[PDB]
């Protein structure tokens, strides 16, 4: 029973690619077949597009509550 | 497949014939298809309404090909 | 093994000035002196 | 401090191919010839000679970046004649044109002096 | 499809310039031949200067630069010398260079003009243009100033440095009358007639010719004195012919190199 | 400072013409006839001798640091 917007804000997408790229650079397992690119940013992007990034966004509301949204649950903009 | 060149090259199909390839808009195009003579169709992950014009473009291109080059074939 | 030759100012005459020596010309006592051109290799492209 | 030495417009480095051919993907019978260490002196003559070929559908060239020592000539000919031979021939006979010019100029010169 | 049949007709030939007309050739070929006259025509020019001693009012690099720009008589040695970078010898040798020496000191009361007559040369065929009129002033020296330097002249071409450019001015021109309208005049009658205009003084520009290519390319190649002005043109043609022979070689190899 | 060796625009040698030009001007030649005498036809070359200022003659007034 979540009320925030079901779309991924440009900031959420940015910080997700930033953090997930850094995790890939630290060789956390990648969720999707590398065709052979090696720039962690390109892999993180490929994950996102395949909706396999293992991150949930904890969106704080002004009152103090929060709603966890799987990256696979909400809609990507670009 | 016939027309497959004995060396394993499929070009006798794709270079003489108007090919199609269905992919998501976002997915980086397949390197074989991009080298091959094949028409890319871009589909949205969430905007179902944009599907109809894409398939219309398919029937449009197919009809162009059938009428110009294979109109003698029977429909 | 050079005594460190300098060129006077108003005189233009080579004087040997060692370290711990006051810069004074051997003649006329002018205090301005210039070092003589280097002996190192000088090569230019002429470009 | 960052001035490139003037030789870089014509001297070949380690690994540089004088010419590199790549097939063009968007259409049949079309290649991209990439000359390294060359400029418009070679690009305009080859482009123009390619256009005299009645079997050449498209012929032209660009310098991808003027400070990059690389040029791209693009050729596309009828399906019954590969771009490779289009290039080859247009140079095969362009060399002849320049030799023919050399021979004709040499005789015109010897004919002008005391003649 | 095959090669067109070019022609030539020299109208004026002096020891300073050549005026010639080329027919039956492409617009690109005529301009590329011009470009070769400027950039890709080898000549001998000073490219290495060891300044032993310089006390003149001109600085060491100033002197070097000026020496670099002096035209040398490059008519037979340039086609025989090997490019210095291509030459196998360490330092310099006769196979890749012409040594020059200039040791000068002013002792006389009057100022000494250090012209190119002071540039002694190790070869009799390569010298500053002084064969047969004043000389290029390199420096002016006072009493007690000197300039002693060694120099080597290398085979180079105008694409690397302007010093190796054999031409003073190349006057390339085609279609004197505006028959192809390649240039559109706001007021055609304000424009003086070209030197080659086959046009009476009544009409301004030739009537428009819809179907017509550029031919009859008029040239005026003026030499700087390094190369005879007709030898500049021959040197262009041999150099371009080599460029195409070598490019076809590299191309043919790249075709087989699959 | 000193007459340039070559015309900056085209490349014609003009370094051997400053003394000649001075001699022509020592005669009553107008600088335009002087330039025609020296064979400078293009305005780019004429600009070299018309605009040149010979400062090396001033720099030579100083005694050298021999
Ligand atoms: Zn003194
Ligand atoms: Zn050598
Ligand atoms: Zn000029």
């Amino acid at each position: 029973k979540r009320i925030t917007t079901p779309y991924m804000t440009k900031y959420e997408r940015a910080r997700v690619l930033g953090t997930r790229a850094l995790q890939i650079a630290m060789c956390a397992p990648v969720m999707v077949e590398l065709e052979g690119e090696t720039d962690p940013l390109l892999i993180a992007m490929k994950e996102l597009k395949a909706r396999k990034i293992p991150i949930i966004i904890r969106r704080y509301l002004p009152d103090g509550s929060y709603e966890d949204w799987g990256v696979d649950e909400l809609i990507i903009s670009d | 497949w016939p027309w497959l060149l004995p060396d394993g090259s499929p070009v006798d199909i794709f270079a003489k014939i108007k090919a199609f390839h269905l992919k998501y808009d976002e997915v980086r195009l397949d390197p074989n298809v991009q080298k091959w003579d094949v028409t890319v169709l871009e589909l949205s992950y969430h905007k179902r309404h944009l599907d109809r014009p894409v398939f219309l473009r398919f029937w449009e291109t197919l009809d162009r090909y059938m009428v110009k080059h294979k109109s003698h074939l029977r429909f | 093994q050079q005594p460190m030759i300098y060129i006077c100012g108003e005189c233009h005459t080579e004087n040997e000035i060692k370290s711990r020596d006051p810069i004074r010309c051997r003649e006329c006592g002018y205090r301005i002196m210039y070092k003589k051109r280097t002996k190192r290799l000088v090569v230019f492209d002429a470009r | 401090m960052n001035a490139p030495p003037a030789f870089e417009s014509f001297l070949l480095f380690e690994g540089e191919k004088k010419i590199t051919i790549n097939k063009d993907t968007k259409v049949p019978n079309a290649c991209l010839f990439t000359i390294n260490k060359e400029d418009h002196t070679l690009g305009n003559i080859i482009k123009s000679q390619l256009l005299k070929d009645p079997q050449v559908l498209f012929a032209g060239y660009k310098v991808p970046h003027p400070l990059e020592h690389k040029i791209i000539i693009r050729v596309q000919t009828t399906p019954d004649y590969s771009p490779q031979e289009a290039f080859t021939n247009a140079i095969t006979d362009l060399i002849s044109e320049l030799s023919l010019l050399e021979e004709r100029f040499r005789v015109a010169i010897k004919d002008k002096q005391e003649g | 499809p095959y090669a067109n049949q070019p022609t030539v007709r020299i109208t004026e030939l002096t020891d300073e310039n050549v005026k010639f007309i080329i027919e039956n050739t492409d617009l690109a070929v005529a301009n590329s031949i011009r470009r070769v006259f400027i950039a890709e025509v080898p000549i001998i020019a000073i490219d290495w200067v060891q300044i032993d001693a310089n006390s003149s009012v001109l600085h060491d690099e100033f002197i070097a630069h000026r020496l670099g720009l002096i035209p040398l008589t490059s008519d037979d040695i340039v086609d025989k010398l090997q490019y210095s970078r291509d030459c196998t010898c360490e330092e310099f040798c006769p196979e890749c260079s012409v040594e020059f020496t200039l040791d000068v000191r002013c002792n006389e009361d009057q100022t000494r003009h250090v012209t190119s007559r002071d540039l002694i040369s190790n070869s009799p065929r390569v010298i500053p243009v002084t064969s047969r009129q004043d000389d290029i002033l390199i420096v002016k020296l006072r009493k007690g100033q000197e300039l002693r330097l060694r120099a080597y002249a290398k085979k180079g071409f105008g694409k690397e440095h302007a010093k190796w450019n054999p031409t003073a001015g190349v006057a390339f021109e085609y279609d004197p009358d505006n028959a192809l309208r390649h240039t559109v005049y706001p007021k055609p009658e304000e424009w003086p007639k070209s030197e080659y205009s086959e046009l009476d003084e009544d009409e301004s520009q030739a009537p428009y010719d819809p179907n017509g290519k550029p031919e009859r390319f008029y040239y005026n190649v003026e030499s700087c004195g390094s190369l005879r002005p007709e030898t500049i043109v021959l040197s262009a043609l041999s150099g371009l012919k080599k460029k195409l022979s070598d490019l076809q070689t590299q191309l043919s190899h790249e075709i087989q190199s699959d | 400072m000193i007459i340039p060796v070559r015309c900056f625009t085209c490349g014609k040698i003009v370094g051997n013409k400053w003394e000649a030009y001075l001699g022509l001007l020592q005669a009553e030649y107008t600088e335009g006839d002087a330039l025609d005498a020296l064979g400078l036809k293009r305005y780019c070359c004429r600009r070299m001798l018309l605009a040149h200022v010979d400062l090396i003659e001033k720099l030579l007034n100083y005694a050298p640091l021999e």
